[PDB]
């Protein structure tokens, strides 16, 4: 009875963390998305303030 | 004097610029002098900014130049000297004795901007230098008359590794070398000259079987950019007109990229990407395509190369990694496993690592090692996790054998005797293919993991077992 | 001998006559000389200085004009006469041009005597329109088992052979080189491909490396190499994927085939950098030159396959992108991606995992895909990539208890994985990747165990050639697989496989 319980937990568990990490994937990715604009906008701005003067 | 004389007009930072007199304008790439109570400057010509304004940067420092201060011309670029009176000196950007061995009893200068040789002149080589590093013979060899280059991170062990290399490699070459810095600390300058007065290399009572161009990084921002031409030139002294192999060493080149990128920025071109220079491919190519093995001789560079906060994504260690024959990459992590040399494995590659190059036994088991490796590297994520308790009985096997041939790496070094203390340890090239060969294998898959920590070849960890079993 | 060639030579210079237009240099810094003068220039046109470098004029500015210098900064100083050679940069072009290693100029730098060259075309000149253009419809078969089979690649499409920083990228497109030699030999006029590689910044060492590469494969006698090495200046790096693309028009227009891989297109894009910045044109995004879309654009469009109309001819390309750290987002990289129809995706893991042409399946894709592939080739190997597809999903799940499918598939998948390596720097005939591929596509393989895969398919070979090189024969020469060939097939693999 026990084994089968704690297969079935596995399973459970398991599926949960699979859940969790994809809501972990999706807000990284929204900050990866962020922080990629920004290193282009930053990187930008200097060659900018280059030609400028 | 000449008429060719030439008033101060600006002193800006290192960017000097000079308003000669009429139709005489000294050409780009010369070199100016300004008589100072401190010697002579040397300013090397860099612009013609028209209406008889020249504008060049200065190669010592800038301080206490005089607006309107007279300035001779040389008349061709900087003008080293260069002989085989030049072997055992310490000479410095300008090319002045910095050793206070007096005067260099050179015959010849000779211009430190000099065409690389023409397409026609290459000529295809593969030989191979036997390192006697365990990593370095079987996993990526070094060859003769390559660019073998010493790419590695910020204080992951870089010294050690050039100073075994030069303990090596120097001593067993045949030809004479030169050994340049460009822009490395005074410290390291120091023990580096005492180093090889010890070992005999540089013999000041006998001749020395070496050179030394140290320019050294209090040196003001031009001179680090055009020191290093001083060092290649007297290579090519040595290759071209005294026939004789060569092995000139450079230590460390990202310091020539770096110093490229201030006098660009002095210069006042517009910034590129990460802030390197605009000219940065054509003065890596400049430098690099000089160092080549002629049918007149052979000049076998090694570059150390430092890696800006260890990424080698960033531009300037990049734009080195095209240029060197066989890398060789020295990673932080692999140094904090405490495997040192600090190679690392599935990093380093050679192009003359070929199969036909480098013979059918010594590939195929250097071909096993980096697949072995390369699956380990592979499992690693799972193992940290799951843990090994879902790996099959292959796995634990290739785990297994992994560690140990990971670890097998470690070989304690000549000049960690002080740094360590084991005793250093040279394998041959021959038996490095072996002794890898039958770990492989599994035939010494009996032998306890610690015993492939800091030994030599395959007896030696045989040794090592015994010493365990005690 | 030597003495009489000297005498030619001397007798063989003439002299001149008045030089209209004439300039003096007004400063000449950075490599970028901008000279006072030259009243009536055509925009880009190749200006002569005193000294004896040449120049182009990229900047027709209000008052000056900026020429850009082709060699060492010394030679040009301030003032100083500078000519107007008066024709728009231009190669020579011709069918001479077989086998001779040329730079940029066009100035033979093998050094195999003066370049025979039947036109002298311009090096700007417009790609293929939209009428003119008739869609791939011709196999190119680059002979690398991944590659043919995969990614198929078609006569007159580019296709980027984009992928991390030296892992032998050069060596995936050299093999293709090779491949073409077979082909190549013959007297068929309409299949042989006359290939040119443009090596752009690469060391000359290297340079010397790849053609004593192909001199040793026999290979230099339908290569024709445009050099611009690193050490060569920066507008020669420039011009030279342009220029090269001229060399190429020449076999399009005559109507011959010919494949011209741009090697590597991620350094074209810094030598433009460097240009673009030292004249001072304003910057753009990433440090890039402002233009960088439409010069990469300018270059790879010229690939073309002509329509019948036209003469049929076309101009198959293949450009090579080095991914900085395998970044795909970069500016250089993303814009070539744009312009390119197809990739192949060379993956460092791959390389070092021992699979070598690294071709990562996965992230490659052929863009024309099924109008190329040998009909007999693609029919056998629908279903190689379906499995390999199903390989790769099930491929994780390779870490316990495993349903008996699974189990079925990982075999298979490992099998094909491992029997899909290619010997490097051999190219393998089309006529004996039909049968490779059938074996494993069959299943027949899958019984072999790892280790021996490998000995198999040199075993295959020597057996289809002593039991049935009729069959071989057929199948190439036939290139179509009809029912009773593939019968013919089955058996042929049954006898080995039992043996």
């Amino acid at each position: 009875q026990g084994y089968a319980a704690e297969i079935s937990a596995r399973r459970n568990a398991m599926d949960n963390a699979s859940k969790n990490a994809g809501d972990m994937i999706n807000r990284y990715s929204i900050l990866y998305n962020r922080t990629r604009q920004a290193v282009i906008t930053n990187e930008l701005v200097d060659i900018i303030t280059g030609a400028s003067s | 004097s000449t008429p060719i004389t030439g008033k101060v007009t600006a002193v800006i930072g290192a960017i000097v610029d000079v308003h000669f007199e009429q139709s005489e304008l000294p050409a780009i790439l010369n070199a100016l002098e300004i008589k100072t109570p401190q010697g002579k400057l040397v300013l090397e010509v860099a612009q013609h900014l028209g209406e008889n304004t020249v504008r060049t940067i200065a190669m010592d420092g800038t301080e206490g130049l005089v607006r309107g201060e007279k300035v001779l011309d040389t008349g061709g670029p900087i003008s080293v000297p260069v002989g085989r009176e030049t072997l055992g000196r310490i000479i410095n950007v300008i090319g002045e004795p910095i050793d206070e061995r007096g005067p260099i009893k050179s015959k010849l200068r000779k211009p430190i901007h000099a065409d690389p040789p023409s397409f026609a002149e290459q000529s295809t080589s593969a030989e191979i230098l036997e390192t006697g590093i365990k990593v370095v013979d079987l996993l990526a060899p070094y060859a003769r008359g390559g660019k073998i280059g010493l790419f590695g991170g910020a204080g992951v062990g870089k010294t050690v590794f050039i100073q075994e290399l030069i303990n090596n490699i120097a001593k067993a070459h045949g030809g004479f070398s030169v050994f340049t810095g460009v822009g490395e600390r005074t410290r390291e300058g120091n023990d580096l000259y005492r180093e090889m007065k010890e070992t005999g290399v540089i013999n000041l009572e006998g001749e020395s079987k070496v050179a030394l161009v140290f320019g050294q990084m209090n040196e003001p921002p031009g001179a680090r950019a055009r020191v290093a031409l001083t060092g290649l030139t007297i290579a090519e002294y040595f290759r071209d007109e005294e026939g004789q192999d060569v092995l000139l060493f450079i230590d460390n080149i990202f310091r020539f990229t770096q110093a490229g990128s201030e006098v660009s920025a002095l210069l006042g071109r517009i910034p590129s990407a990460v802030g390197y220079q605009p000219t940065l491919a054509t003065d890596m190519g400049l430098l690099q395509e000089r160092i080549t093995t002629t049918k007149k001789g052979s000049v076998t560079s090694v570059q150390a190369v430092y890696v800006p906060a260890d990424d080698l994504t960033d531009p300037a260690p990049a734009t080195t990694f095209a240029h060197l024959d066989a890398t060789t990459v020295l990673s932080r992590g692999i140094s904090e496993l405490g495997i040192y040399p600090a190679v690392d494995p599935l990093d380093s590659k050679s192009r003359l690592l070929d199969a036909a190059v480098v013979g059918q036994e010594h590939y195929d088991v250097a071909s096993k090692v980096q697949e072995t490796l390369q699956t380990y590297k592979s499992l690693q994520d799972i193992i940290a996790i799951l843990g090994m308790d879902e790996l099959s009985e292959q796995d634990k096997l290739t785990v297994e054998r992994a560690r140990k041939i990971q670890r097998f790496l470690s070989q304690p070094f000549a000049v960690a005797e002080v740094f360590t203390g084991i005793p250093g340890k040279l394998v041959r090239l021959k038996d490095t293919v072996a002794s890898f060969k039958a770990v492989l294998e599994g035939k010494y898959d009996n032998i306890p993991e610690h015993a492939f920590y800091m030994v030599g070849g395959i007896e030696d960890v045989v040794a090592k077992a015994e010493k365990l079993a005690a | 001998e030597v003495s009489s060639i000297l005498e030619e030579r001397i007798k063989g210079v003439s002299d001149e006559a008045n030089l209209n237009e004439t300039g003096r240099v007004l400063a000449v810094g950075d490599g970028i000389a901008r000279v006072f003068g030259l009243n009536n220039i055509q925009a880009e046109e190749l200006v002569e200085f005193s000294s004896g470098v040449k120049g182009m004029a990229l900047n027709l500015e209000p008052g000056q004009v900026g020429i850009v210098l082709f060699g060492s900064d010394r030679l040009v100083k301030e003032g100083e006469l500078v000519k107007r050679t008066g024709n728009i940069v231009d190669v020579p072009v011709g069918p001479g041009l077989l086998g001779r290693v040329v730079d940029a100029l066009g100035n033979p730098i093998d050094g195999k005597g003066p370049i025979d060259a039947a036109g002298r075309s311009r090096a700007q000149v417009k790609a293929p329109g939209i009428l003119p253009r008739r869609s791939v419809h011709e196999p190119v078969q680059t002979g690398l088992k991944a590659v043919d089979a995969l990614v198929p690649i078609g006569r007159g499409q580019r296709e980027l052979i984009i992928g991390d920083r030296q892992t032998g990228k050069t060596a995936v497109a050299l093999d293709t080189i090779l491949n073409q030699k077979r082909w190549n030999n013959g007297s068929d006029e309409s299949k042989k491909l006359y290939c040119v590689y443009v090596a752009v910044g690469q060391k000359r060492s290297t340079v010397a490396q790849l053609v004593q590469t192909l001199e040793q494969h026999d290979a230099m006698k339908y290569s024709i190499i445009v050099a611009a090495t690193a050490s060569e200046a920066a507008p020669l790096q420039y011009l030279a994927p342009f220029t090269a693309a001229s060399i190429g028009e020449w076999f399009r227009d005559n109507g011959k085939h010919a494949l011209i891989v741009y090697d590597d297109l991620s350094k074209q894009a810094v030598a433009y950098r460097q240009l673009s910045l030292l004249l001072r044109r304003p910057p753009g995004r990433e440090a890039y030159p402002g233009d960088v879309f439409y010069l990469h654009s300018r270059l790879l469009e010229r690939a073309a396959k002509l329509s019948e109309k036209e003469g049929s001819g076309s101009l198959t390309a293949l450009p090579v992108i080095e991914t900085q750290g395998g970044d795909v987002s970069a500016y250089i990289p993303t814009n070539v991606i744009s312009i390119t129809d197809g990739q192949i995706f060379l993956e460092a893991e791959l390389f070092y995992k021992g699979i070598r042409p690294a071709i990562n399946v996965g992230l490659s894709v052929s863009r024309v895909g099924s109008a190329a592939q040998v009909k007999a080739l693609k029919q056998v190997a629908g279903s190689l990539k379906l499995f390999l597809a199903q390989y790769r999903e099930v491929a994780a799940f390779a870490q316990s208890d495993l349903d008996a499918s699974t189990k079925q598939t990982l075999v298979r998948g490992e099998r094909l994985t491992q029997l899909l390596k290619q010997n490097q720097y051999s190219p393998l005939a089309t006529e004996e990747q039909v049968p490779l591929i059938y074996a494993g596509v069959n299943g027949h393989l899958d019984g072999i165990e790892l280790s021996r895969i490998g000995e198999f398919e040199s075993s295959f070979l020597s057996y289809l050639k002593s039991n049935h090189n009729e069959l071989l024969t057929e199948i190439r020469e036939k290139g179509e697989l009809s029912k009773e060939l593939l019968a013919s097939l089955k058996s042929a693999t049954e006898s080995f496989v039992a043996t």
